[PDB]
């Protein structure tokens, strides 16, 4: 059996700007086994209305999922994403950077 | 459209 | 310019809670417009492009037939590969097949592919000539004997040349207002001093289709740098594509570093300086 860790990149759909409402993109790709827990986190709070993208794969046969929710971005706002997979010792934890 | 039917391994 | 339809299928099974998952999701190029997923009482194949949404119920009552048997092949699939490997039933294991066409610049056929997989590994795939098999160990060669006992090789290439042609011609006409529109990328750099001495430039493409590009960035016009940070191109979540590349470059020298972008929807190619 074959596992692979996931990547992940935590981004908007379009530049973010304070009071204007986007949406908070969580991109995980190139893993594998298909099973991962993906969560969305308003200042580390699990955000509920997210929903994700038909599980796909690449040519190396490791999946790879959008995860989305509608978000208006503030200056005190932190946004994250929490990522669990059977091949990580632990939940990983990615900030959401508007400059990337 | 789908393949018609799915081979045997 | 080439297109391609690509089907990917992954069946997973549930130790203890029933049959196995299955998940079927159709690709016209980079857009994916159909979708089958068996967690449901009657599961249906439904679109997942607005041009599909015009498809009379002959379309989907065929293609829910269509997958529906798919995972109950794919569900007796992974019973034998247990078998083959001798491995216990409480174990989850995943099966996934792909296959597809791609048409020429004429829009005729240029050529097929069609791979099996097990466990995340190559398991059967169909060679280029579409008329033999490439096992990977002895338990996929009982099941390319079988694949012979069944003249398999000869079906998909009937598949693949055939079917898998003239649909992809009725899907891009059906889609042809967005499927053939190359969408170009929306550009601007970015500027962040990380000392007195130093600041990254960030080269940004934005909401272009489809998903391949090329960033690079030049100093002083000349050909290619050496420490550029590139992501992945990644899914805007509205059918367009995003990526950007970063370089860390001297205070004040900026205007010697120009980015480059390559891509379909640039009838020549982009040049951009902060």
């Amino acid at each position: 059996m074959i596992q692979r860790t996931p990547k992940i990149q935590v981004y908007s759909r379009h530049p973010a700007e304070n009071g204007k409402s986007n949406f908070l993109n969580c991109y995980v790709s190139g893993f594998h086994p298909s099973d991962i827990e993906v969560d969305l986190l308003k200042n580390g709070e699990r955000i509920e209305k997210v929903e994700h993208s038909d599980l796909s794969f690449s040519k190396d046969w490791s999946f790879y999922l959008l995860y989305y929710t509608e978000f208006t971005p503030t200056e005190k706002d932190e946004y994250a994403c929490r990522v669990n997979h059977v091949t990580l010792s632990q939940p990983k934890i990615v900030k959401w950077d508007r400059d990337m | 459209r789908l393949p018609a039917k799915a081979p045997l391994l | 310019g080439s297109h391609s339809l690509k089907y990917f299928h992954t069946s997973v099974s549930r130790p203890g809670r029933g049959e196995p998952r299955f998940i079927s999701v159709g690709y016209v190029d980079d857009t994916q417009f159909v979708r089958f997923d068996n967690d449901a009482a009657s599961p249906r194949m439904v679109p997942r492009a607005p041009w599909m949404e015009q498809e009379g119920s002959e379309y989907w009552d065929r293609e829910t037939r269509s997958a529906r048997d798919t995972a109950q092949i794919f569900r007796v699939n992974l019973r034998t590969l247990r078998g083959y490997y001798n491995q216990s039933e409480a174990g989850s294991h995943t099966l996934q097949w792909m296959h597809g066409c791609e048409l020429g610049p004429d829009g005729r056929f240029l050529r097929g592919y069609e791979q099996f997989a097990y466990d995340g590994k190559d398991y059967l795939t169909l060679n280029e000539d579409l008329r033999s098999w490439t096992a990977v160990d002895t338990a996929a060669q009982i099941s390319e004997q079988k694949s012979n006992d069944a003249s398999e090789a000869e079906h998909q290439r009937a598949y693949l040349e055939d079917t898998c042609v003239e649909w992809l011609h009725k899907y891009l006409e059906k889609g042809k207002e967005t499927l053939l529109h190359l969408e170009p990328p929306k550009t601007h750099v970015t500027h962040h001093p990380i000392s007195d001495h130093e600041a990254t430039l960030r080269c940004w493409a934005l909401g272009f289709y489809p998903a391949e590009i090329t960033l690079t960035w030049q100093q002083d016009g000349e050909g290619h740098t050496q420490d550029t940070e590139l992501v992945e191109t990644r899914p805007a979540g509205d059918g367009t594509f995003q990526k950007w590349a970063a370089v860390v470059v001297p205070s004040g020298e900026e205007q010697r570093y120009t980015c480059h972008v390559q891509h379909e929807g640039l009838p020549e190619p982009v040049t951009l300086r902060w």
